[PDB]
């Protein structure tokens, strides 16, 4: 005898249906717009006669169930524990069953798994027709239920600014089972004060919206700022069930579809350089049919000193023309998907999330994938000597130094640029000859993608 | 200049030099063309591109028009002009075809600004009309054997048709004895006639148009819809077996056609709902079918 | 009038000596029918290199070792030992592909054939391109 | 390094692309609710298979270009212009792209021509697969742009009493072009303080609205108060894009469709004589295919004296 | 791997040793096949139930086109590749066809990664496009021999179609006299040509393509659609009748098809407007049909 | 029904020409229908994007076609 | 046709393993294939079992190559129970999705090879593929 609430409801995420531990469920703090439920079809078979006297008579049967619906909202909250001492975020098993059909590996390197500087979330291991299967346990005041066999079907992430950064899920199940008696005890496994402190002490406010876009055909980095968008995770998943005419049917079974990161990004015009207008006008004068844009959307700003934020990158985006918003202030419409380099390469995107990112660690995040991996910032070439000229058949094997000092990929390539007076081979060793009375220049560039430019101009001369 | 609505039309059917003004009319489809003879003379001389076709026939016109049931009847001399006997207002099917060639009667499709399409020589060849839960209506398909544009034409000013009649649920008995769950009702009459081509070498550099035909067969078909119910186990009287002859009529509250003795054979669909279908035509040596034509208050 | 196929995908195989051997047969199209003769190599040599990239500055993986085996029936073989096949995998991408892990990436493959004497013009000519991988073995 | 507000946008209607004088374009004074943009088209290339292991990747194209939108509304606002002492209404080409497809002949008798007493617009030549073809000019604060040949698809007038006359324009562009530098000096074609007095002096109130409504197959005047209206003149024009699988494409030309005058008036029943209870009394009551009908919408009510009315 | 997507695909036809890339296509479609002899030696000894199929041949191909008109009018080579002769911009139906075998040249069909598909021993076998209210394109409809995947192919980097025309109103003349309402203007032309297979018992144990085909006809067709309007009462310029010999011409801003002497043959549809369909062919001794190429400018 | 796919320029495994004698054998967790030796015949379609489509029959002197029926645990 | 060197191999457990190869030689020129078998002289044949393919796997088992009717061409890969128990040891212990009694154990192949018969060391590989452990219930 007793009304529940929806105030009083907690959700708790598992991968098996016994042997409930901390590692398998841990409770999903949700938000007032929760919602689950799974509805049912139905048919009526009614007489149509045209006579007099007509038979006006239906009847109605239970045919099929439809698969489970459930959704929640859930604040973006990374933090490090105090177990492993690495950076993850609450919903940990939510974003690898997202991103990759395996099963859970923190200390891998595909899908959700997390690190001393950052928790990582890469979708390279999505080619799987039954993504990593959960199941979402509800808790009503005293009732237990849950829904059998889970599967992601998409993250919804708003950038709402003045509001603070929010993730809603949702997906469906093969069905919602009420459950009599506890599964596990909700006080043991639900998230304790000491790590609702941690937690707190680390909010993403969507306010903070610094976005990276780039033009990577033309070399054009563009200062956008953000008015409102989104970025949507998709897997498409449908939920086959069984057509029988006797007896009802539940879903048996589930296959994903394709794999979609899109976004939408609002902003005002600006006419400044390299500005939204900018932008907006090469869009508009180029068009083409492919773009290659690199757009690294990163909620919670960049500082100096530590910061939580949450980062989305794309390496090979494809931008729509954009459209202008006709407001009164005028603004425009930057509407993207996160395309492969090749369909079965994966790799569309990752994720990043941390409480603490400084300026360093979300720019080698962008240019190496992780944000503990190093990345080259500056480099001034050097020659074999202090050598500040070249004469005429005289070899000159300059080699590199590179800031910082503990960066993973040191190497760098060799080019010649400006003036034809010189060759440089793989190794670096630029070998001239007769008739080269003209300044030549020499270029290095790492081998990361961190767009590190060494140059210098040799006063290569005829001789004495 | 002038277009040509369908709309803005009327169609006059003119037979024995009066002008039967067919209104109520929902839709109507026609179409003209012609014959042509099209060789390519290619030879190991000149292997040519360009063929020798010339225009010498007018190819026979197939106009269909769908007409309400009007309380006047006017409606009823299709039946009457494809060929059934009259006697007050039901008309019979008779045991032979009366004549060799059809009755034949010209038709006009009146436009406004005095313009006009003059089909000559034809005769009626079709006539169906479903009874069912919507408004009953006749397809009539006419054929035509010349057709041509004049300046002035036939109206029919006086003879037209009424207003519609209200719809009502139709029902099939036995005797007397009303058969269950019906669903749709179709009637179908026909006279298949056959053009009868005698294109000669006098009437070559001319243009020719068919004139004469012959009455191949004239029938009366119905197909009869139901649901598969059964008020028994092993019952006799609803069941699949044919039967040979039995007495049967798909009643109206203004029609009823009549077999005095029908052959039906029976068609089970296993459906949503089991639905079972008749085809029932005339026996060898029934009775002529009858179709009554009745406008109010029977 | 027919098109050719200088692009040539090789396959070599892990830990196993890979040999492949091009025949050049002269061809012509008269009243009588096609009348191919063996072409002669004399003084006509082979080489042909690895690089992981087509762009230059590309690290070169390895080299092939050219050989002629019979110039009356116009037959020259290019190939390379095991080692070159061992170095070629140690150097070969480490990403795999899915319904068939063997196969890697090894680098993009040129062979010229050129004919140098004093009195021979200096004619060079890339008779084939293409790509090489590598069937990964577990033996040896 | 500036914002722009839509409160500081100017309209020009041009009928050329250089050579701007006051006689090819005018500004056109419109209202917060002016919009204009283009869309594009694309789609998604996705691998659909079904066994495990299977490829989960798409991929975008640019396909198309949409017909650029644009739309604003206007206030009715007839005068005399001094230069030529006739009646004129300052988006008058407007209305002469929207009436035929001719060049621009205020002295003639088609399309929109003006008098000593009136302006009039008649649509005794628009048979033309491409009506007069006009470029608005858009200047935001200090940045401009157009939009590339131009056709006036309709004009929207909403009789809304208790509220201005207004016409609401709406149309299609082959492209909308983003331009760096100023085609004309916006100072000089822009309307000066004078012709603004002067409209300014001429407005037409939706309230002040008569209607005059006549059977033609009776000869019966009817006398209907109005409660609130609307009228369209509609063109149906639909832009042509050629389909390009290699490069993206943008429309080229476009094909006029059939020109409808529609119409929907809402008044109270009223019991008076010649009222519109037998009006509908009537009308229910013939039940006619066809009806022969002349309707004399007055917007700003007719008077002894001179008043402005469209 | 690497899957092959049509919208990033190239095609190139071969004729004469140089590349025709045709952009501003549209949409093309094609297929390949296999013909194969499955005969099922059922005996008394054994019933076998496992049949003897070998493939012996190719089935020939059948790759169709749609190309947008261009500026630079290099779709016009369709009309020079299935026959007509050309002077200047203009390209004339001959009166007879000029050699037995047609024009044959191959294509190939590029896609990224040195992927491709070479269709050999194709020749063009129709071409036809619709003067609208919508954009004109022309479907080519080709038919191949033999088709092969190949490594290395040929790329039309120069020789490429321009900008697509702009739209333009279709209109058909007689004379200088327009024809009043027009609906829309289709145009054919046709190579009918046919394979002659010399599959012999010296291709036993191979696999047959077909390399050799002779011309049946060649042909230059037009069915126009206008509205039924009349401006007179007994009008003799529009009417029903047939033309044995008209001057026609279907212009435009950019192409005008011409008809010196034209067999009409006409055709009434009693539909919501009553619409004429026209049936345009050339005359026996009518002068060679024109097709202008007008690029800009006339 | 498969997607045109190849792995390499010139492939041998992956093409459109006829295979007289294959073993195939269409697998799932519950079924296999098997093909000890198979006639297959290859049809692309130049469509959105590309598909081969076979046509798997069994050879003249092959095995008898296998069909496997598991219920639960293979 | 074309080439079918990839077959998996499925091995029972505590069951010795041994597999017999009828070596042949088709040729499809006459219609009728010639069934002419190859005739095994300076032939030996090698193969190893490693988990992975990466560099420095560790060897999990070793093939056994035995050569008996050199004449007919057939020959005979074996390794012993306790070759098949070292393998059953490090087998992954994930199940096969078609059969629930497989494991993964591991790669091999077999390489053929002649040794001075024209003075040419003509080493190639013969087949390869995935082993399987199949759990047994007897021991």
């Amino acid at each position: 005898m007793s009304l529940q609430l929806l105030r009083n409801t907690r959700i708790f995420v598992s991968t098996v249906k016994t042997g409930h531990n901390k590692t398998n469920t841990q409770e999903i703090l949700v938000q007032d717009d929760i919602s689950w439920g799974q509805d049912s079809n139905s048919t009526d078979i009614t007489v149509n006669e045209a006579g007099p006297r007509p038979t006006r008579g239906s009847k109605r049967f239970n045919d099929s169930l439809n698969a489970a619906e459930w959704s929640f909202s859930t604040y973006i909250l990374p933090y490090k524990d105090k177990n492993t001492s690495k950076q993850i975020v609450p919903d940990y098993m939510l974003w690898h069953a997202l991103s990759s059909g395996r099963a859970i590996n923190l200390e891998g390197t595909t899908g959700a798994h997390n690190n001393a500087t950052n928790f990582m979330v890469n979708f390279k291991d999505n080619s799987y027709h039954e993504l990593a299967m959960l199941h979402i346990y509800i808790l009503t005041d005293k009732t237990w239920s849950y829904i059998d066999s889970c599967q992601i079907n998409q993250a919804e992430v708003n950038v709402d600014i003045e509001d603070i950064g929010r993730v809603t899920w949702s997906g469906n199940g093969n069905q919602l089972i009420p459950l009599d008696e506890q599964p596990f005890d909700p006080d043991q496994i639900g998230i304790d004060d000491e790590t609702y402190m941690t937690i707190q002490g680390s909010y993403i406010k969507n306010k903070l919206t610094i976005l990276k876009i780039k033009d990577m055909d033309t070399n054009k980095s563009y200062d956008i700022p953000i008015t409102g968008g989104t970025f949507t995770i998709n897997n498409n998943i449908t939920y086959l069930t069984p057509n029988v005419m006797s007896r009802v049917t539940i879903p048996i079974g589930s296959f994903t579809g394709a794999f979609e990161l899109t976004g939408s990004l609002t902003a005002y015009l600006n006419d400044k350089s390299l500005g939204s207008m900018e932008l907006y006008k090469d869009l508009i004068k180029t068009l083409k049919v492919v773009n290659r844009f690199e757009i690294a959307l990163v909620l919670g700003g960049e500082y100096d000193d530590e910061r939580p934020a949450a980062i989305l990158v794309a390496k090979q985006a494809h931008v729509n023309i954009p459209t202008i918003e006709t407001d009164d202030v005028l603004g425009t419409s930057v509407e993207f998907k996160a395309i492969p380099s090749d369909l079965d390469a994966g790799d569309e995107g990752y994720l990043g999330f941390s409480s603490k990112y400084t300026r360093t660690t979300i720019n080698n995040l962008i240019v190496n994938g992780d944000g503990a991996t190093d990345a080259v910032t500056a480099i001034t070439v050097k020659s074999a000597g202090n050598v500040t000229t070249l004469n005429r058949s005289a070899t000159l094997q300059m080699s590199v130094e590179v800031t910082p000092s503990s960066a993973r990929n040191k190497e760098v390539t060799w080019a010649i640029t400006a003036g034809d007076a010189a060759t440089i081979n793989a190794t670096g060793l630029l070998r001239a000859d007769a008739s080269k009375t003209g300044a030549v220049t020499v270029e290095a560039t790492a081998k990361d993608g961190s767009g590190v430019k060494g140059t210098k101009v040799i006063t290569v001369t005829a001789g004495g | 200049m002038f277009y040509s609505l369908m709309r803005e039309s009327k169609i006059v059917i003119e037979y024995d030099g009066r002008g039967y003004h067919f209104d109520a009319l929902s839709n109507y489809d026609a179409s003209t063309s012609f014959q042509e003879f099209k060789t390519l003379r290619r030879t190991i001389h000149n292997r040519t591109n360009y063929a020798d076709s010339i225009i010498n026939a007018q190819d026979p016109s197939s106009i269909s028009l769908a007409i309400n049931f009007s309380t006047t009847l006017i409606e009823s001399n299709f039946f009457d002009w494809m060929g059934f006997t009259r006697e007050g207002n039901s008309l019979f099917l008779p045991r032979n075809t009366p004549n060799i060639e059809p009755i034949m009667f010209n038709m006009y499709i009146i436009n406004h600004n005095n313009s006009c399409i003059y089909f000559e020589n034809c005769y009626v060849s079709t006539v169906d009309f479903s009874l069912d839960k919507s408004i009953p209506i006749l397809n009539v398909g006419i054929e035509s054997g010349k057709f041509s544009e004049v300046s002035t034409f036939r109206d029919g000013y006086t003879i037209t048709q009424g207003e519609v009649l209200p719809y009502s649920a139709p029902a099939v008995y036995t005797n007397s004895s009303p058969l269950p769950a019906l669903i749709s009702a179709s009637m179908s009459f026909q006279q298949q006639c056959s053009w009868r081509e005698d294109r000669n070498i006098f009437d070559i550099n001319k243009i020719y148009t068919n004139k004469r035909a012959y009455v191949n067969e004239m029938n009366a078909s119905a197909t009869l819809a139901f649901y598969y119910v059964k008020r028994l186990v092993g019952d006799k009287f609803l069941n699949l077996d044919p039967e040979t002859r039995t007495p049967l009529i798909i009643k109206n509250k203004y029609v009823s056609i009549t077999f005095p003795l029908a052959r039906i054979s029976k068609r089970l669909n296993f459906s949503d709902l089991y639905q079972v279908e008749y085809d029932v035509i005339p026996t060898a040596d029934s009775d002529p079918v009858e179709i009554n034509f009745f406008g109010e208050r029977k | 009038m027919s098109t050719e196929n200088r692009v040539i995908d090789l396959v070599v195989d892990e830990n196993v000596p890979y040999g492949l051997l091009m025949q050049f047969m002269d061809v012509d199209d008269s009243v009588y029918p096609s009348t191919s003769k063996p072409v002669d190599l004399t003084d006509f040599s082979l080489r042909g290199s690895i690089k992981s990239s087509l762009e230059d500055g590309a690290e070169t993986v390895a080299s092939f070792t050219t050989a002629i085996v019979d110039a009356a029936q116009g037959v020259a073989s290019i190939s390379l030992p095991v080692s070159a096949v061992t170095t070629i995998a140690s150097k070969a991408s480490k990403e795999r592909d899915r319904y068939n892990p063997r196969q890697r990436l090894a680098g993009y493959y040129d062979v010229i054939i050129t004919r140098t004497a004093v009195g021979s013009a200096a004619s060079s000519f890339r008779i084939m391109e293409g790509k090489v991988y590598i069937s990964d073995g577990v033996t040896q």
